[PDB]
């Protein structure tokens, strides 16, 4: 009955004066919005259609011309920017919040989802939001002694608006709400459905990325365990935001750091600095990196956990964005270790690796890798033993390289390049 | 990613 | 050493 029709027949039976007419022509809305070719959001919002799809959210008599309409401008909602706030500028938002509190549980999913498009358009749709009092419904609906007892998509389209509530930087969200949410996504995280920790984390993900009172908030909350586990986990889903949650941490300080390390991180990087996702890899390569711009101890701890040679391997063969996040680990590493840590570098094997790199056709890799050479160096200096390594650069093809880079284009190079040849060589 | 159009019940 | 963001 309501499949395919025309937009200028869904107008006329919207028009009607007739209840009925006017659900069966929302449910052809619907339907025409569903379709995976090409929904026709445009002619729908040219047709004059959201503002009396919105009116349609309040009739609680009604219940299934709320749940058609919602249906439908979850789909509008779920379009560019410009199609989300034409639902925004049609009132919808206050109305799906009331609509959180339907006793139809198909009802209230369909706000709950409606509101994450509505969030997930950016930081002012996600502070409206907010404003219209959209956190303490949605709680709400998952104060339950048990999680397990709620509908799986349900629990899944929750955790999804949450996340989206928590998204988006510049600003990002209200100190307050990140409060008020943060019990309940640490509950959720610890949920055993794909989804929801995949959310969940992606969620987490959000609010560490920002400065160190962000990341404070998170790790206060005793959160870290649970990510170092889900960071051990088989699907990438959860692997992906649990590693960037992970790395945004990381990027704090050092007591933050610290928390990672303690929580027992580092045994898993063995496998994440050789996972088959290039993506895997190079955030967990990144994450090192400020591992390795810590504490000495900090330092020793990678150390112990054996992944300089992990380093090493990456050095020698990734995806070259990869390459650079090892660049960076080393130097790093070299920038703030100890002379006997610089040195077990060395004795891993970094320097034809680093010195391979300096072939590359990328400015910042180069003054990266010169400035980890003028390091490793330095802690040759204090031990007497800068013509064993100027030797051992010499023999891998090094010297060659860094000759050449005394006539670049870029200064700091032929800077850091000629100071090096009249140092050493 | 961070929009869903719900395609079916 | 210093920490970069991402």
């Amino acid at each position: 009955g309501t499949v395919n029709w025309s937009v200028e027949d869904i107008v006329k039976g919207i028009n009607s004066n007739n209840l009925e007419s006017q659900l069966q022509a929302t449910q052809a809305a619907r339907k025409l919005l569903s379709r995976e070719k090409q929904p026709p959001i445009d002619n729908i919002i040219r047709a004059g259609l959201i503002p009396k799809f919105v009116s349609f959210l309040g009739k609680t008599d009604c219940s299934p011309i709320q749940f058609e309409s919602a249906w439908a401008l979850t789909n509008i909602a779920s379009g560019t920017s410009e199609q989300t706030k034409a639902v925004v500028d049609g009132g919808a938002i206050p109305a799906f919040i009331s609509l959180l509190a339907s006793p139809h549980a198909h009802i209230s999913e369909q706000a709950v989802w409606a509101l994450g498009n509505i969030a997930g358009d950016g930081s002012a749709f996600r502070d409206l939001v907010i404003k219209h009092g959209a956190i303490d419904p949605l709680l709400a609906l998952l104060a339950v002694p048990d999680l397990s007892t709620l509908a799986c998509g349900y629990l899944r389209n929750l955790t999804w608006t949450l996340s989206n509530l928590c998204r988006n930087k510049n600003p990002a969200p209200p100190l307050d709400a990140v409060e008020q949410i943060l019990p309940t996504l640490v509950r959720l995280l610890h949920h055993n459905d794909p989804e929801v920790l995949a959310d969940s984390c992606w969620a987490i993900s959000y609010l560490t990325d920002g400065p160190n009172e962000r990341i404070e908030m998170v790790v206060k909350k005793g959160v870290v365990p649970q990510l170092v586990k889900l960071l051990g986990a088989t699907e990438l889903p959860i692997v992906t935001p649990a590693l960037r949650a992970i790395g945004n941490i990381v990027t704090g300080t050092d007591e933050q750091t610290q928390k990672v390390i303690d929580a027992g991180a580092l045994a898993v990087f063995p496998s994440l600095l050789t996972n088959p996702k290039t993506n895997i890899q190079k955030e967990a390569t990144w994450t090192m990196s400020n591992i390795t711009a810590g504490r000495q101890d900090q330092i020793q701890q990678v150390v112990n956990h054996g992944l300089v040679p992990f380093l090493v391997g990456v050095l020698s063969k990734a995806d070259f964005k990869t390459q650079k996040e090892a660049a960076w680990a080393i130097t790093n590493y070299t920038s703030g270790g100890t002379v006997e840590q610089i040195v077990y570098l060395v004795h891993c094997g970094i320097i034809e690796p680093l010195m391979n790199l300096l072939s590359a056709k990328d400015t910042k890799i180069i003054q990266v890798i010169l400035d980890a050479i003028s390091n490793i160096f330095q802690a040759a200096e204090k031990l007497g033993e800068t013509e064993k390594l100027s030797i051992m650069i010499e023999e891998c093809g090094g010297l060659d390289k860094i000759e050449a880079l005394q006539r670049h284009e870029n200064e700091s190079v032929y800077k850091a390049s000629l100071n090096l040849i009249e140092k050493y060589f | 990613p961070e929009k869903k159009p719900k395609i079916d019940e």
